[PDB]
């Protein structure tokens, strides 16, 4: 439900 | 004990203890020894600063949300204090990237990794900046991501997870910072489609790494369209 | 300023910035006005979170150091020194501003319990010549708090129950007196149990939560 | 897993 940026 | 190998071992101990500010300070010391970072060491540096700046970004969003919902001087002053600290962490990472990590030599993977990190830390500065300073920071983030995109398209296959992660973040930059949703959606769609065409030619370990980022690209497309 | 420092402590709590929250509460204490029950809880939550993170990091490092290398020892000592600095700050506030002869039994027991707790955290990492001194300081503070609570508070009061719970943990883990730990938890539970049916709605959750913790410790130790 | 006051 919230936008994704790279987990690193 | 603060030779390069001791600093890396201390960064690994700090990671296990969830002491991310200590972990980042140990990785900063290791980078300043002047030697290139291995893939494992790059990931340690990245995880450490992402956790540090992630806590400040989360605190800033709680404060900004209270400050906006109320529309006293206390929320503004405390929000400015958290902002100043976040800016100091980003300036430290940008300083390391400029003076030690970004260089002409090395594989395309390492060059794209650090240029992507430069775009990311300018993007975190852009999230809290205002006026003309915000405009310059937005143009600095775009230049770093664009230089990284040019290298990745020429030297990496479309399923490479560093290439995919860079497109994911640059797409977030277009959507939230640059206010260019059309460019954000088209970059995420193109990146997803070009990787999709080559997924069948990967090993189980590589397939798992590429598809994980491809799911994030899809999740953003589902959220925005 | 005092109203601003307390409001900033509440904002820091929402943002999960516990070191900032503790520094704002420290500034509010240094104004000289007594803390309300809500303000005491803000001070307690802030420092408990800060020292809780250091205690957890210390246990991870100590466990690696024992399972196994000068690096683990040096880094463990660095975390220890930081934890000690936080405890010394809390003990300093308690001595210079919070612990007094005046005030209700409730506030006096609260701060004396906090003094026992922060000396108990110092005792967890003490290994040298100061260890005995640190343990007797934790013991003396809890004992003085127990004497006041038994004379001036009902056996179901959550501050009285929480003090007995922590002093019982002190006996078990620090003083190596498990019989004294079990008998204190058993006596505290039984004396509260006899008055449970007359307990007021305001203390229902707090009193019953600590009675469950006393029961959990007894089940673990016996 | 002993408990002290939260
Ligand atoms: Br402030
Ligand atoms: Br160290
Ligand atoms: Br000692
Ligand atoms: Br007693």
């Amino acid at each position: 439900s919230s936008r994704n940026s790279t987990p690193g | 004990h603060m030779e390069r190998a001791s600093l890396i071992q201390k960064a690994k101990l700090a990671e296990q203890a969830e002491r991310y500010e200590d972990m980042a300070a140990f990785m900063k010391g290791a980078v300043e020894k002047g030697e290139e970072l291995s893939c494992e060491e790059r990931n340690l540096l990245s995880v450490a600063y992402k956790n540090v700046v992630g806590g400040q970004r989360a605190a800033w969003r709680v404060l900004s949300s209270i400050e906006q919902k109320s529309n006293g001087p206390e929320v503004r002053e405390y929000r400015e204090k958290v902002e100043t600290e976040l800016q100091g962490v980003c300036d430290t990472v940008l300083g390391l990237l400029d003076s030690h990590l970004i260089k002409e030599a090395g594989d395309a993977e390492s060059r794209v990794f650090y240029l992507k990190m430069k775009g990311d830390y300018y993007r975190y500065l852009a999230e809290v900046a205002t006026g003309d300073d915000k405009k310059r920071i937005i143009d600095s983030a775009r230049s770093a991501y664009q230089e990284a995109m040019d290298i990745s398209k020429k030297e990496m296959p479309p399923t490479n997870p560093i290439r995919l992660g860079l497109a994911l973040n640059f797409s977030v930059f277009h959507y939230e910072i640059a206010n260019s949703p059309e460019e954000a959606i088209s970059l995420a769609k193109t990146t997803f489609d070009e990787a999709m065409a080559d997924l069948h030619t990967l090993s189980e370990d590589s397939y798992k790494d590429s598809t994980l980022i491809m799911q994030l690209l899809r999740d953003n497309l589902t959220l925005w369209t």
